[PDB]
Parts: C-alpha cells; sequence; structure tokens
C-alpha cells in the first residue's frame, strides 16, 4: 500500500551502491526510510541472502552463547575465568553477526547510513577474530601464562589496527576488495604461530588425538576459501547475472564465517575437556 | 539516451474518448513503472496512476478510476492511457513519467494537450 | 490521502539572493519527496529526490532538506534563468500527490 518500490538494474544505481558489477539486476533502489529497509528483509533482492545468513547465524550463537554462559558453575574449574573468557568469544560473535545483517538491511538507506554500518560490519569481523583467540589461547596455554599474555597483546594490537584501517573511506571502495580480504585473512594468519607453539610445547601426538589437529585445517581452509571467494567474486565472475540473488560470493562467505566460528567453538570445547582431564594437567 | 515521445495534440468534442501514446526508448521498457500526470491550464499537477508493464498491474487514483484506463504494448515499448467521456474539466496537458525504483520521475514526456471545445 | 502544502505560493526575489520553498505534508512521508522545476509550456525536471539527493546535472545551488512532515528546497544564488514553477511531490502514500506550486519571479 505505502512505501512501494521495485528492483532496479545496476546501471541506474548511485555510486555508493555499486560495490559488485557482476550483480546486474535485482538491486533495491535508494530508499531513505528505515521502515522500508527493514520490511525489505521479507522481499527478494541482492541482499536477501546476505541478511538471512547472519540473521539466522546471530540466533545460532545467541543460543550457543547463553547456553554455555548459563551452565552451572559447579562444572568449571574457574567459573569466573572460564565464563568471562568464553564470553569474549560469543560477544565478538553476536556483535559481528548483528553488525552484518543490520548493515545488509540498511545498505540501501543513504550514503551516510551505508558508510556507518559498513565500518561496523568491518569492525565486527575483527571483534570476532579477536574474541576467538580469547578462549583458544586460554586453554592452549593453560599452564604457560607467559605466551598466553604475549599472544593476547599481539592479537589485540593486530585487531585494533585492523579496526583503525576499517574506519577509512577508501578501505571500503571496490578497488580495495582484495585489500579487505588480505587484512582479515592476515589477522587469522597470526594464529599459526601459537598453533605450532602448542604443538611443540605438548606432544606431537597429543596435538592430533587430543583436541583436533583438523581444527587448524578446517579453520585454515575456511579462512582461505572465505577470503578467495570474497576477493574474486567467484560464482558471479564466471557468469554475471546468473547469481544476482542466490549463491553469490558474499553469501558463501557469510556461511563460512558462521561455520568457522561454529568449528572453533566445537574445537575449544574439546580443547577444554583436555585441560581439566588427567594427563592434561600442568607440567614442567 | 532515455526519451519519452507522446502523441500529438487532441481536439475533440465533449462526450468522446481519446487515447494518449507514450513511446519509450533508451532502456529496458519492462524494468520500470510508468505514471500519468494531469495538469489543468493554470493549475498544478494531478497524479492519475501508475502502470507496471512487467506484470501488467495498474493502480489508479480514485479521482480518475472511471476516467482513465492503462494499456501497454511490450512488443513496441509503448504505453497508453485512455480517457473516456471527456468534458471541459478534462482539458489539460497529460504527461507520462517513468520511475526509477521509487516513484520519483527523472524522465518526462513532452506532454499531450487534450482540448475539449464546442466552438 | 497525504496532502502537500507549499508555503511561498508566489515567490519574488532578485539575482544572487537566497530563497527557500517549504512543503509541509499532512502525514509522515519518510523522506520520499521530490522537487521539480517546470518552465512555461514544457515538462517538469526533477531537481532533488529522496529529500536531499541532488539530481544529476542540477546546479549545486539547489539544496534539499527536511524530514518527516516538513521539507525545504533552498537556492543559494538565485539566477535569472531559475524562474518558472516549482513543485514538491510525495511518493510514500498510496495516492501520490503534488504540492500547490510556487511561481518564482526574478527582478
Ligand atoms: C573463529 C573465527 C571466526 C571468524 C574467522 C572465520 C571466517 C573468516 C572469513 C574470512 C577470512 C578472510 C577475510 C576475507 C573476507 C572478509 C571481508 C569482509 O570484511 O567482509
Ligand atoms: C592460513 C590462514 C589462516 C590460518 C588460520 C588458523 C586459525 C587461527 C585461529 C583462528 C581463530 O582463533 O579465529
Ligand atoms: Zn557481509
Amino acid at each position: 500500500s505505502e512505501g512501494r518500490w521495485r528492483v532496479i538494474p545496476y546501471d541506474v544505481l548511485p555510486d555508493w551502491l555499486k560495490d559488485n558489477d557482476y550483480l546486474l539486476h535485482g538491486h533495491r533502489p535508494p530508499m531513505p526510510s528505515f521502515r522500508a529497509c527493514f520490511k525489505s528483509i521479507f522481499r527478494i533482492h541482492t541482499e536477501t541472502g546476505n541478511i538471512w545468513t547472519h540473521l539466522l547465524g546471530f540466533v545460532l550463537f545467541l543460543f550457543l552463547g547463553i547456553l554455555t554462559m548459563l551452565r552451572p558453575n559447579m562444572y568449571f574449574m574457574a567459573p569466573l575465568q572460564e565464563k568471562v573468557v568464553f564470553g569474549m568469544f560469543f560477544l565478538g560473535a553476536v556483535l559481528c553477526l548483528s553488525f552484518s545483517w543490520l548493515f545488509h538491511t540498511v545498505y540501501c538507506h543513504s550514503e551516510k547510513v551505508s558508510r556507518t554500518f559498513s565500518k561496523l560490519a568491518y569492525s565486527g569481523i575483527a571483534l570476532l577474530i579477536m574474541g576467538s583467540f580469547v578462549p583458544w589461547l586460554y586453554y592452549s596455554f593453560y599452564c604457560s601464562p607467559q605466551p598466553r599474555l604475549i599472544y593476547l597483546s599481539i592479537v589485540c594490537v593486530l585487531g585494533i589496527s585492523a579496526i583503525i584501517v576499517a574506519q577509512w573511506d577508501r578501505f571500503a571502495t571496490p578497488k580495495h576488495r582484495q585489500t579487505r580480504a588480505g587484512v582479515f585473512l592476515g589477522l587469522g594468519l597470526s594464529g599459526v604461530v601459537p598453533t605450532m607453539h602448542f604443538t611443540i610445547a605438548e606432544g606431537f601426538v597429543k596435538a592430533t588425538t587430543v583436541g583436533q589437529m583438523g581444527w587448524f585445517f578446517l579453520m585454515a581452509v575456511m579462512y582461505i576459501t572465505g577470503a578467495g571467494l570474497y576477493a574474486a567474486r567467484i560464482p558471479e565472475r564466471f557468469f554475471p547475472g546468473k547469481f544476482d540473488i542466490w549463491f553469490q560470493s558474499h553469501q558463501i562467505f557469510h556461511v563460512l564465517v558462521v561455520a568457522a566460528a561454529f568449528v572453533h567453538f566445537y574445537g575449544v570445547s574439546n580443547l577444554q575437556e583436555f585441560r581439566y582431564g588427567l594427563e592434561g594437567g600442568c607440567t614442567d | 539516451e532515455v526519451l519519452l515521445q507522446q502523441s500529438g495534440p487532441e481536439l475533440v468534442k465533449p462526450g468522446a474518448s481519446v487515447r494518449i501514446t507514450c513511446k519509450a526508448s533508451g532502456y529496458t521498457f519492462t524494468d520500470f513503472n510508468m505514471d500519468w500526470v494531469k495538469q489543468s491550464p493554470g493549475k498544478s499537477l494531478e497524479w492519475i496512476g501508475d502502470f507496471n508493464p512487467n506484470s501488467g498491474g495498474s493502480i489508479y487514483n480514485q479521482k480518475f478510476k472511471d476516467k482513465a484506463t492503462f494499456t501497454v504494448d511490450k512488443s513496441s515499448s509503448t504505453a497508453y492511457m485512455e480517457l473516456r467521456s471527456l468534458t471541459f474539466e478534462d482539458t489539460a496537458v497529460y504527461y507520462c513519467a517513468r520511475e526509477t525504483g521509487t516513484a520519483w520521475f527523472a524522465y518526462w514526456g513532452q506532454g499531450t494537450l487534450v482540448t475539449v471545445s464546442a466552438a | 490521502d497525504i496532502q502537500m502544502t507549499q508555503s511561498p505560493a508566489s515567490l519574488s526575489a532578485s539575482v544572487g539572493e537566497t530563497v527557500t520553498i517549504t512543503c509541509r505534508a499532512s502525514g509522515n512521508i519518510h523522506n520520499f519527496l521530490a522537487w521539480y522545476q517546470q518552465k512555461q509550456g514544457k515538462s517538469p525536471q526533477v531537481l532533488v529526490y529522496n529529500a536531499k539527493t541532488l539530481a544529476d546535472g542540477v546546479p549545486s545551488r539547489f539544496s534539499g532538506s527536511g524530514s518527516g512532515t516538513q521539507y525545504s528546497l533552498k537556492i543559494n544564488s538565485l539566477q535569472p534563468e531559475d524562474f518558472g514553477s516549482y513543485y514538491c511531490q510525495q511518493f510514500w502514500s498510496t495516492p501520490y500527490t503534488f504540492g500547490g506550486g510556487t511561481k518564482l519571479e526574478i527582478n
């Protein structure tokens, strides 16, 4: 009835909505109304898949978050420590997914609104990667406090540096799509050093049977595949116009984020059972 | 470039009908909606309705629900408006305007003057 | 039916001065407003759409502002060729409606 609109082709878009020239049709027009943007969630356009991937994913980690947070304290060795450390992971996860599906909804509002939620969606990715190291580094170096605090300092200065760069207007431009890929991929590349440290500090066999050696492989693959699909727009690059709505590169990257954070939680969980289990106690 | 060419001026006696043409070119005709505006001489613009050529739907202004009728010819990228039972109050210039997602008109036709007289 | 109301109606100014045309809507239209300039005997041309977005090719002197129910169209330096008729329209409500119009004279 009120607030009607129709999708427009790529050529009649403003400059701040031309982020992917391989998506030819199905774009929402510039609508400076939040009521129209939130109602577009239930309509078909180029952002429908991007919205629902992290809208549903935010519920997945809102459920996983308050389930782990409300686990009875008589099951943790240090309830205050282990929950605050786990809280940083779900906090960065809820912030990342919320700042993302909100960005992809109000993406067609105006230039100021898109510019604002773009920096939040970028900073949310860094918050997730930073928050992912907090539980992983806690149990990996449960008996070695020196590398546990040193690696926390490095991840902090690397993630804050990424957030600082994310606040630059030329960072979000289409010409720096490979740059945005390399930044948050290099942020995950930092975790290779503590992964090898934990492998040589413990037994090389323990790095496989205890916890998951495939954790690093599953994570590194989803990091590489996520960055590659994002920086190259693989599904649409081959056949532009055939992936305007579904199975575009940004959608597969959205799912890989939820899947990788899901694997990391499942990895830290079994990494936790080893720390307060025998043969996993502190040694010299 | 995008151009909207309309039919020529109309001079008809009262009680007759007329059909106004809007020939579109320079874009995919089915991608946008086409509206119709009425401007009486010395008066402001009146929105008659819009038309979706892709789906065939049309939403009319209740002031013109028994006055105008929208037609299309996708094979020629052309739109039509049909005014019936013309009186003196219908003597005006009728425009066809194209939308761009939302109903803000960046392209207008040159206008078609329909004059109803009995001289 | 959301009805628009233009305040100036008949505007007169000199060359170089700043003028403003306001357009008050009866109901909220959520910045779905467009401004048009019409010359004598010719079709109108859009100046500002979506309340503030300047249309392509329009001089920088034309500015759009407002929110909710009150909106404005400001002209920085009035030019001798800016005379004509100016209209505001809303494309939020089901029956789209234009304003009363504002004739602009240059002395
Ligand atoms: C447990 C960690 C969860 C987050 C890391 C896993 C997902 C990482 C996703 C991509 C890795 C490389 C980043 C390149 C694409 C990012 C572009 C962007 O900012 O949206
Ligand atoms: Zn995204």
